[PDB]
RNA sequence: GGUUCGUGGUAGGAGAGCGUUCUAAGGGCGGUGAAGUCAGACCGGAAGGACUGGUGGAGCGCUUAGAAGUGAGAAUGCC
RNA sequence: AUACUCGGGAGUCAGACUGCGAGUGAUAAGAUCCGUAGUCGAAAGGGAAACAGCCCAGACCACCAGUUAAGGUCCCCAAAUA
RNA sequence: CCGAUAGUGAACCAGUACCGUGAGGGAAAGGUGAAAAGCACCCCGGAAGGGGAGUGAAACAGUUCCUGAAACCGUGUGCCUACAAGUAGUUAGAGCCCGUUAAUGGGUGAUAGCGUGCCUUUUGUAGAAUGAACCGGCGAGUUACGAUUUGUUGCAAGGUUAA
């Protein structure tokens, strides 16, 4: 059994013991987050949301909250003696998946 | 007349795949036991292969 | 400056036809051995803030020491003669410790040949007492005459 | 001497131009393209 | 004081020389075209992380487009019908479905057609 | 991330037999196409090959709508001065109809290293009868 | 173990030289003598002296066997160039190279 | 501390900064290996900064402030 | 939700095309010269095959999320062989 | 204030070498080690050069000998490459090979999408306009004295000294 939940303005497919980096969450490094937004729940008889399947839970625990490897970000403007460089760190949030309900 | 561009590594190492020397044609001698090159006189034995001269 | 160097004088070669950048003299400050574009002349680097702003400094940084307890106050500052073990011997009853600026005036002889081989420590008449002097010395070691001199002043 | 701060305000950091594109006063160094403005020494008299 | 370039410069090619690694012969050997094929890299990643997106979202289309095809739907009328159901599954979702579990797309697509 | 792609071998390439007998050069084409570059698979792969291999039999009775037979004129430069060689979609029908469909389908598919590859998958015949018996062709509709 | 010889500072250009020490590389001693000796080349009787003290080197340093010995390593690596003028017409002076050479190479038992 | 409206940009105005050499003061490192140099998958929004290991064999950081020959990819630049 | 006044610092004084209104021209010009609006200049993105100046639309950074504009939906090529 | 392209043209037998009929022009070029302890002896070689042995903390300090960057030249080999149209990358991505400052790691890159160097100058440049062979060093708003305005500080109907 598998579901897809909404989380950070996306949507990820959750099986039980799967390990998922999300957009930051609040919680700490234990801390047993919910995510009451379930579309769809897979397996033996399948659950269709309209949208969200009406008291339906995907239970995590909070693994590591972190900044992903450092990308950086440069435009140029060729002959306009224009540049930028930006560093960035997308804050994540590691979660290891208990439970589909 | 001139070259447009320089010439890369890459380009000048292909051009040169072919300039190369081939190994000589020699074999080893019978009297001598020595290498020489196939329809000369040997120096080693100082003759050519085994007939005397 | 390109002036200055020795030589140049001379275009090295004619304006054009050569092939090559236009030049003007060997010592053009592109050139190896050419004159500097600008880089430093001699000049003052002196100036004095106003009269009661230089006072008020000069107050206020005794204050600072008063406020800190390290101006230390000697009924008198004297040496038969100059013997600098005496001297480090005098700082040791004082428990001075650190640098040290020591303020005498006249009465007090020996003083500055007693501590003139000591690294930390400055001693200067009371008529000499600098804003700078006092800055670079953690404690003022000050004798009574020196003090109403000092006062005289200020 | 080794906390001075002098008092806030009281001193600024001096503009160099020619110095890069990033500081905004690279290249033409604040000057602008040619004209008589843009030459060394360049600049009709006072009035 | 005179101030002599000393090791700054060295110090800041030598960082975009490196950055040039993997490039073709000279592009990461020289500074000077070194920069500029790191300048280049750089602003195709820059247009390239927009391109991804949009490059995904076709690639999931297609492959839903074959889905709903054998269950006689065409992307445009599951999508539609979807949309009618009220289900809110993403593309990428609903493609790894396509792939991974057909029997859940193909229970998407009755909710689709039972819509129309 | 997570999204699927095929690698290449993991999905199996099937083999079609296609009826062109009365169809629009075109119409046929556009869907044999598709077929070959996979597009019909949810586990299509743009970089890979996830598509079926097809062979067309009766390509001599593929349709020319109009006076396409007469007036659709194929070209061929050899890349000598004035080398310009030309046939009718009609005479070409009529005496290489493996090549009139081939030129067709190979208009159709990517104009890269992998659509030459895809186009080696295409195997027309004039008649009925083709040789590939031993690869177990189904019949494909359109 | 492995013996080594250098020619340091030859007079010969690099070029000239790789083009001949190609042909022994990985030769046994023996043949790789025999290839330097019918190859008619002026770096060949060079290479020769650098390759013979290299077998001397492995007979007489190392105790190796000189019937059980193959050239292992053989490279040459450019020395310090001696800078020339050749006059040339219309009084330009042209450059010319004389470029040097460091000839090495390593005899290995197998 | 939060709401709201913003954040394309050449010439150009404004601001805040990074780094270089030197001075002062304070506090440090260093033959148990300084600077330099090489390498790396580390850190910061940028300029940039560390850490570890090799090479090197004697000097060098840090903090606050000050002063400038203070930062190069282009000049048919000079060597 | 700007305006005005006074100060410090500028750069600019080669403009381009498109639409509309005129002149000059031949009711030619990617011509020239004004007016007026826009875009480019100094604007990346999507469309117009490619295409500064046209159509759509303004890039603070990240996302393997969503909706739409012009323009599209047989294949190249995402979407109707509606 | 400079620290060997700097500082004198000249740290070194430099106004030398060299150039010029001449007046005159005018360079390059510093560093073994604490100490020569500057490599006896053996070996290949005509020598040069090398390999041992030895000295030394070190000789990868070996008489132009502190360090020893980059261009450039080679040797070796992990991945790729002989149906391919390439501003050379970038995004997607198998396969193979690795294993780090251990973190949604490293090398390579079949194949797919996208993609017209940098600078200058321009209404407009991928430009069939300019400039740069490459690498390194050096190479451009400074100082003095006045003017003005902003900020800061002191004092204030006063403020301030110059020589
Ligand atoms: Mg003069
Ligand atoms: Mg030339
Ligand atoms: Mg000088
Ligand atoms: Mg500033
Ligand atoms: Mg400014
Ligand atoms: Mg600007
Ligand atoms: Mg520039
Ligand atoms: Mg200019
Ligand atoms: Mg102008
Ligand atoms: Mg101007
Ligand atoms: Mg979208
Ligand atoms: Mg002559
Ligand atoms: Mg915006
Ligand atoms: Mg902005
Ligand atoms: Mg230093
Ligand atoms: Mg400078
Ligand atoms: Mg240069
Ligand atoms: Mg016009
Ligand atoms: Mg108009
Ligand atoms: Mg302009
Ligand atoms: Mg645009
Ligand atoms: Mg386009
Ligand atoms: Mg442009
Ligand atoms: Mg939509
Ligand atoms: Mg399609
Ligand atoms: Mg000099
Ligand atoms: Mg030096
Ligand atoms: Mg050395
Ligand atoms: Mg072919
Ligand atoms: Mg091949
Ligand atoms: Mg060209
Ligand atoms: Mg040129
Ligand atoms: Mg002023
Ligand atoms: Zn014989």
């Amino acid at each position: 059994m598998y579901a897809i939940i909404e989380t950070g303005g996306k949507q990820i497919k959750v099986e039980a013991g799967q390990e998922i980096y999300v957009e930051k969450l609040a919680g700490e490094v234990g801390d047993v987050v919910t995510f009451d937004k379930v579309l769809f729940v897979g397996g033996d008889s399948a659950k269709v949301g309209v949208p969200f399947v009406e008291g339906a839970t995907v239970t995590a625990k909070v693994e590591k909250q972190g900044r992903a490897k450092k990308l950086t970000v440069y435009k140029y403007k060729p002959k306009k003696n224009y540049h930028k460089k930006q560093g960035h760190r997308q804050p994540y949030t590691k979660l290891t998946i208990d439970a589909i309900n | 007349a001139v070259p447009f561009r320089r010439t890369s590594k890459a380009k000048k190492r292909k051009r040169r795949t072919h300039v190369k020397l081939q190994l000589p044609g020699m074999n080893e001698c019978s009297n001598c036991g020595e290498y020489r090159l196939s329809h000369h006189v040997c120096p080693e034995c100082g003759q050519y292969d085994g007939k005397d001269v | 400056n390109r002036s200055e160097v020795r030589g140049g004088g001379r275009k090295p070669w004619r304006q054009k036809g050569t092939g090559r950048a236009r030049q003007g003299s060997i010592r053009s400050p592109q050139w190896r051995g050419g004159g500097v574009v600008f880089g430093p002349t001699p000049r003052s680097y002196a100036y004095k803030l106003p009269k009661k702003v230089r006072r008020l400094a000069i107050k206020s940084i005794l204050s600072s020491k008063v406020n800190e307890e390290k101006l230390v106050v000697l009924e008198g500052l004297t040496f038969d003669a100059p013997k600098t073990k005496e001297f480090a011997a005098f700082l040791k009853n004082i428990s001075v410790d650190t640098k040290a600026l020591i303020v005498v005036a006249g009465e007090s002889e020996n003083v500055e040949l007693s501590a003139r081989n000591l690294q930390g420590i400055t001693v200067i008449p009371a008529e000499s007492i600098s804003v700078l002097e006092v800055a670079k010395h953690d404690k003022l070691i000050i004798t009574k005459a020196a003090v109403e001199k000092v006062e005289e002043v200020l | 001497l080794h906390e001075l701060k002098p008092s806030e305000g009281s001193r600024k950091e001096r503009n160099r131009v020619g110095r890069g594109t990033g500081s905004g006063n690279g290249k033409t160094s604040g000057r602008g393209h040619k004209g008589q403005k843009a030459r060394s020494g360049g600049g009709v008299r006072l009035g | 004081p005179r101030v002599k370039g000393g090791t700054v410069t060295r110090k800041r090619r030598k960082k975009i020389v490196k950055l040039a690694k993997g490039y073709y012969g000279s592009k990461h050997l020289l500074f000077k075209v070194a920069n500029q094929a790191v300048m280049k890299s750089y602003q195709y990643a820059y247009r390239d992380r927009r391109q991804k997106k949009r490059d995904f979202r076709r690639l999931w289309i297609a492959r839903i487009n074959a889905a709903a095809r054998m269950q006689d739907l065409s992307y445009s009328k599951l999508m539609h019908g979807l949309k009618l159901a009220g289900i809110d599954i993403n593309r990428k979702m609903l493609a790894d479905l396509a792939v991974n579990d057909i029997a859940s797309f193909n229970t998407l697509a009755d909710s689709a057609k039972k819509a129309l | 991330r997570t999204t699927y792609m095929a690698k290449p071998g993991e999905v199996e390439r099937k083999w079609y037999v296609i009826d062109a007998t009365g169809v629009s050069l075109g119409r046929l084409s556009s869907e044999v196409a598709s077929i070959l570059r996979g597009k019909n698979k949810p586990q299509f792969t743009p970089h890979i090959d996830t598509g079926d291999f097809v062979i067309i039999i009766n390509a001599g009775k593929i349709g020319l709508t109009g006076k396409k037979a007469t007036d659709k004129i194929y070209y061929r430069h050899s890349q000598y001065p004035g080398g310009l060689k030309s046939r009718t979609a009609g005479e070409m029908r009529t005496n290489n109809p493996e090549k009139l469909l081939e030129l067709s389908i190979k208009g159709m598919l990517p104009k890269n290293s992998l659509g030459r590859q895809l186009f080696k998958k295409l195997h027309v015949y004039g008649g009925s009868e083709h040789e590939h018996a031993a690869q177990q062709p189904e019949v494909y509709e359109l | 173990t492995s013996a080594k010889a250098v020619a340091k500072t030859v007079r010969i250009a690099p070029r000239k030289a790789r083009i001949v020490i190609d042909l022994i590389r990985g030769k046994q001693v023996g043949e790789a003598i025999a290839i330097l000796k019918y190859t008619p080349r002026s770096a060949s009787p060079i290479i020769e002296k650098v390759l013979k003290s290299a077998i001397a080197n492995a007979e007489h340093n190392y105790d190796l066997d000189i019937n059980n010995l193959v050239v292992e390593e053989a490279f040459v690596d450019e020395g310090p160039t001696l800078k020339r003028f050749r006059p040339r017409a219309q009084g330009r002076a042209s450059a010319i190279n004389k470029r040097t050479s460091h000839i090495t190479v390593v005899v290995s038992e197998v």
